[PDB]
């Protein structure tokens, strides 16, 4: 329920379940393929 | 990669791993990334359907809670002698989310945020004390709240013309009334606003360090519309605040030293562990010692 | 494969045998402004090879006491060659940057250095109420020291830095470390002269040790600028 | 008009509601938004980032001292190193990490954690550890031959100088829960030990004693349940400059 | 020529020109037109796609904010030895938007306006001093509220038999309620109301200057309707008007000097800079002399 | 009936708020609108119109001498004319124009100004001056091989009367903010000078000393945000007659 | 807004009334349903046990 | 929301974004051109 | 009515009419006739 | 100026490439060695760490 005009009015948006933790776990140029050395 | 996701991840049956060349349990920190390891490469796992949602710890959620950003006791009396400093039935308040940790230690988990603020606004008062020794009551009192922008012209007193508010945003609510509410859009002049200011926002060298003004939201003039009682009250404001409409960036390391002032970053630390300068953990006997062993 | 590493810009090249892959911040690359996030509207300046381009920084001495180091940018690159030209020449700047942290020593040496990139390194003041003064800040080339690394000189925790942009110089492991920076700010352009995007924290976790003949063991930085652009032409500040 | 009916709770103010409340500012255009880098929109993204545990919480480490572990040459077999207690809750060496100063924010718990040691010695040192993960139910194990019953991975020094040790998510509920009492059945994990498996080796020219670092994280299994206000930060004051505000 | 506007406009690259016959950073203000001269004509520029909106500087927001118009204090009680100028526990108040200089202003920055008036009318009550010398606490009074066109008979007592407002429209409101609210229409008899009005509205020379009485909303006759207590109270009746469905004609230059007089625009300015007859602006020390000027 | 519960906020009165409410007279029709010349819908319009600028705001300037500044033949070459600050919220020779009047109802701005100076000598009068805009960060150039390094035009007296000097938008920022603090990082815009290019040169029969007037206006990519209470006007008490009105 | 009146009844608490109220933890998700032995969904179920 | 018989009870219309700024900027009989010389 | 964002706050739900008393009344493997003897 | 930073390692050898950067098609080997058509410029070498 929401008869504001102005958008920002509006209440929690709660709906935005996308992620991508590899920007942080994995910030690397180079992939590491599971189960080979790193290195 | 960018996925939507909204549980956690299921495990899947493993078997014995005898292959040579093929070692995921080690890993090379030094990359900087974070170790790559499943459970079903380091043991051998059954099949796990998860249903554990994650929607709890989205940034929305974690963030949008009404928190306590401002409390301000001032007397509603006849403020003919009242001294220079004493807030004579109104008072004005810079905002900041920097007075209540709780809040603060939460927002600055990250480095940029970009919100619209819902403001509450939840009032009280008490028949003085040290004035007249009885209790007659308590008045249901008018109050008048007004954005002013940071920097702007302020009222000097109760009845000021400035409460006109020809443009300035007002809000007058009764003390009977449910607290009342206002939502104030994200107003920075940049994209997000700037938790943490490296920098110095003026163009000579005197400037505040890490108080970026364009962060600010703006002042709260708070006063009582109501002409003084022949009694004196004792009127509380309290200021909620709750970010919605949340983007966050840049996650930083929690703080743990305690706070010492709302303008900076300045750390002391407790005297002893636990959160002191020299030892944030608490202290055990030896690197050997489990401190709650269970001994049967 | 992953060990080893050239690093090429403008007239200048590095490189490393004993690399361990590099890191880009965020999974991000520079680029220059697109004019959709443009906000200036003057034509800006691109001097590429001049400005883009590895400038490296004084040497410091790795000892046993040491606490730590850091440099803030773009103030440690203001007043080198002809990306401080232009820094001192225009009103606003933009640009990336490439991190390469140098320090090699014996197989018989040990040592870790967490070396870690800090956007809006906002540092702190160790028992006080007064907040850090411009001189504190702003070191310029030469850099300064970590007080109490512990905390990050900022009430935080170093143990948590990792949640930064990061890698480590393990003695055993490797001798470089490579970061690759975009343009980490609120605004699309700043000016170079009052704020500080990034702040660059070699810290030695592990201290440097060894029972061979002792050695000066120095750490060098080099950085290099990436996609530069600068607005507002006018006379030089410096 | 309608005819309408006041439920309970009516004029409450719930600090967590979700409601639609009115604009002050009308026709208030916000600043156009620009891509910044190292957007998070979940938490257990931050949480699945390993850092630094607290192992060497001792009385004479001072500082960064506490996030290292020597390790020295010893003339006897089957030597303990060092344990890690289990509670993300109370204090301890996983308290401030990221997933331990994240999860405090919450009650309930569950999924897998790993923990990644990197071995920080000379090249020329040499040596190889088990580090066991003992779920619980009994003490904590004070020999090789009680520890490496429970799960564990042998580690040995070499070009790969880190090695992760994975503790599953073995649990009789689907989440444990951030109670004070550490010994309750709802909240134990069990416990980390690290042993010699054979011994560390190292030449005269390189140093006789090397460190070893820890890292704790959380796998994608985890989540979260029950946020509450962190036990981590409190104030008995205002601080600082807060008066200032008002003048 | 004539164009929905939503944004501000772009900016397209542009490279260098010398061309002979063309010189556009020249202009001739003697025709009165604005120069024309474009950023890309005058330097060289980028393209940008500029998305900043322009709603907010829109007339209808502008001017559609409830804005202070009438603020009144009178005492509630036996006025039965009361003086013939104080009013007894009512008061008349002839409709104007000049007596307040915020809502003044921006109103005369515009020639002629047509709008309907929301009006919200905010009372509060205190216990009289002066009289008792004691607190008992606050009455929830009734108060009428009742529109008289301008000229009509208005009531000549708080229990006058004019209040039974058989035809007037008349509004009961209580303290306690939140603020009373109605919409008045544009009633002027002509398509627009004339903020200024260069002329005399009467067909003799005796007339007032500046003063349409065909701009003048009505008349607004405010009463308790509780019969007097046996002690006294101040009432404070505050109206607000916000002005909505607004079209505006013919901008003005906007005022400089203070306000004098609600029924005229007569000035007299400050006693020195700003705002003073002979300098509108802030002295310097001289045309060369820039009074902010970075020293580093 | 409809069950219900009321929110925080009910009941307040936000001056702000925009909602229907009672026609309190019924049945009204309002007079048929005329088409009126001059209708303006967006207060931007005004803006982009120019006025004059306060340049002379110095003492010994009484009235209109304040609104034009008064050149002479001089012998030494390159010499400084006139400056103009920046600020269109602060007090100065921009604060009372279109432009600047409207701008200080808000607290935001952006887009790029225009400044349009008209030589009001005799014809026989001849010159080149040059007018530069200097972006900030440093000190008001005092000289011209300074001043001509930042942007700006050189303008030849002739039959065009009028030069334009565009003041381009050169931020950081998305937009400035109208703050009491002149030096602060996101208000300030720069400066803008005036030198002799070659000289004024006149014949004898012609006045020596000629007038320019300056203007200045905003471009159409301006925009304002944040609207307040304009600095501008103000009371300490009740203007005479309002009393009056409850007479 | 929508002009209303309060009926009798407005405000009272019923101990057996029917509504749905504010959740106090937003997001929380419930711990998954697992099929336990033994539900009972009508207590004249129970009765018929002897 | 707007249950009132007569119009003039709606809320504020905020839908108007047409301007004609020539109007006022330049009211000549002549228009213009730009680069060429005004006279 | 129910303008909630979490199901939970939803008001009760009286309409699961299912029953199984045999799980109470007659547990037993082998079912028992009517009429016939049970041992 | 132009440059490459060299670590020791496996690869033992490493290239400095001094390009071709002159205002004329040709330089001349004359014996004037300050000769703006002679002069080629330095080529230093520095610690790193």
């Amino acid at each position: 329920i929401n008869f504001y005009k102005d958008s920002y009015a509006a209440s929690a948006s709660k709906q935005d379940f996308s992620q991508d933790p590899s920007k942080f776990t994995e910030p690397v140029v180079e992939g590491l393929k599971a189960g080979a050395p790193v290195l | 990669i960018e996925s939507i996701i909204k549980t956690a991840t299921d495990t899947v049956k493993s078997e014995i791993n005898a292959e040579l060349g093929v070692v995921p349990s080690l890993n090379a920190v030094e990359t900087g990334a974070t170790s790559n390891t499943e459970p079903e490469e380091a043991i051998q796992t059954r099949t796990v359907i998860n249903q554990h949602g994650v929607s709890e710890t989205l940034v929305e959620n974690f963030l949008s809670r009404a928190a306590l950003v401002s409390k301000r006791s001032f007397e509603y009396k006849d403020h003919t002698s009242s001294t220079a400093r004493a807030d004579k039935n109104f008072f004005k308040w810079t905002i900041n989310t920097r007075s209540f940790v709780q809040l603060r230690r939460k927002l600055e988990l990250f480095t940029y945020l970009r919100f619209d603020a819902e403001i509450t606004i939840l009032t009280t008062v008490a028949v003085n004390g040290s004035g007249n020794n009885t209790y007659v009551g308590l008045p249901d009192l008018t109050l008048q709240a007004m954005f002013v922008p940071t920097g702007a012209l302020t009222p000097e007193k109760q009845d000021s013309f400035h409460w006109q508010s020809g443009s300035n945003a007002s809000v007058f609510f009764k003390i009977s009334d449910p607290p009342a509410r206002i939502t104030i859009p994200f107003m920075c002049i940049n994209s997000a606003y700037s938790v943490f200011y490296d920098g110095f926002a003026g163009f000579e060298k005197n400037g505040l360090y890490g108080i970026n003004p364009a962060d600010t939201i703006g002042n709260l003039c708070v006063r009582i519309v109501n002409e003084h009682q022949p009694v004196g009250f004792t009127v509380t404001v309290r200021v909620y605040m709750k970010p919605k409409h949340i983007k966050a960036w840049a996650p930083r390391p929690p703080r743990t030293l305690p706070y010492m002032s709302i303008a900076n970053a300045n750390y002391k630390g407790k005297e002893r562990a636990p959160n002191a300068l020299s030892a944030i953990i608490g202290n055990r006997d030896s690197v050997k010692t489990m401190p709650h062993n269970i001994v049967n | 494969s992953d060990r080893v590493l050239q690093l090429k810009l403008g007239n200048s090249a590095i490189v490393t045998q004993e690399a361990a892959n590099y890191c880009c911040a965020y999974g991000e690359w520079p680029n220059y402004l697109p004019d959709h996030e443009a906000v200036a509207i003057d034509k800006p300046t691109q001097p590429e090879t001049a400005t883009d381009r590895f400038y490296t920084l004084k040497s410091v001495k790795w000892e046993t006491g040491s606490t730590g180091w850091w440099w803030k940018l773009p103030d440690a690159l203001n007043n080198i060659g002809m990306f401080g030209q232009n820094v001192q020449h225009h009103y606003l700047y933009r640009s990336g940057f490439l991190i390469h942290v140098q320090c090699n020593a014996t197989k018989f040496h040990q040592g870790a250095l967490l070396v870690v990139a800090i956007p809006e390194h906002q540092r702190g003041a160790h028992n006080t109420n007064t907040s850090p003064g411009f001189d504190d800040i702003m070191k310029g080339e030469e850099g300064g020291t970590f007080n109490h690394p512990y905390v990050l000189d900022d009430g935080t925790s170093l143990a948590c830095a990792t949640i930064f942009p990061h890698q480590w110089i393990n003695l055993r492991t490797n001798n470089s470390a490579t970061i690759v920076l975009p343009w980490m700010n609120a605004a699309p352009m700043d000016f170079p002269l009052r704020h500080n995007q990034w702040t660059l924290a070699i810290i030695p976790v592990v201290p440097l040790g060894t029972r061979t003949t002792s050695s000066m063991v120095p750490i060098t930085v080099s950085i290099a600028p990436m996609c530069c652009e600068f607005n507002g032409l006018r006379h030089a500040i410096t | 008009g309608v005819p309408t009916y006041l439920l309970p709770g009516s004029g409450q103010f719930l600090t967590t509601d979700d409601h639609s409340s009115a604009p002050a500012l009308p026709c208030f255009n916000p600043t156009p938004e620009m891509h910044i880098p190292g957007q998070v929109r979940n938490m257990l993204e931050v949480v699945q980032v390993e850092s630094m545990m607290e192992i060497n919480n001792t009385e004479s480490a001072v500082g960064m001292e506490r996030l290292k572990v020597d390790i020295s040459a010893l003339t006897d077999v089957d030597q303990l190193l060092f344990n890690i207690p289990l509670d993300i809750q109370l204090d301890g060496p996983l308290r401030n990490t990221l997933v331990g100063n994240i999860s405090r924010y919450y009650t309930h718990w569950s999924g897998s954690l790993e923990m990644t040691f990197m071995f920080c010695g000379s090249f020329m040192a040499a040596g190889k550890l088990i580090l066991c993960y003992t779920p619980p139910g009994g003490s904590c194990p004070t020999t090789r031959e009680t520890a490496m019953l429970g799960t564990h991975i042998v580690w040995d020094f070499g070009l790969q100088s880190s090695v992760t040790l994975i503790i599953p998510w073995i649990s009789g509920s689907h989440y444990r829960m951030f109670n004070n009492d550490a010994k309750s059945t709802n909240a134990n994990v069990g416990y980390v030990t690290c042993f010699m498996q054979t011994n560390l080796i190292v030449p005269s020219e390189s140093s006789d004693t090397c460190s070893l670092i820890g890292f704790i994280a959380a796998k994608d299994d985890f989540s979260l349940r029950l946020m509450r206000d962190s036990p981590d930060i409190g104030q008995l004051d205002h601080l600082h400059a807060a008066e200032a505000a008002y003048q």
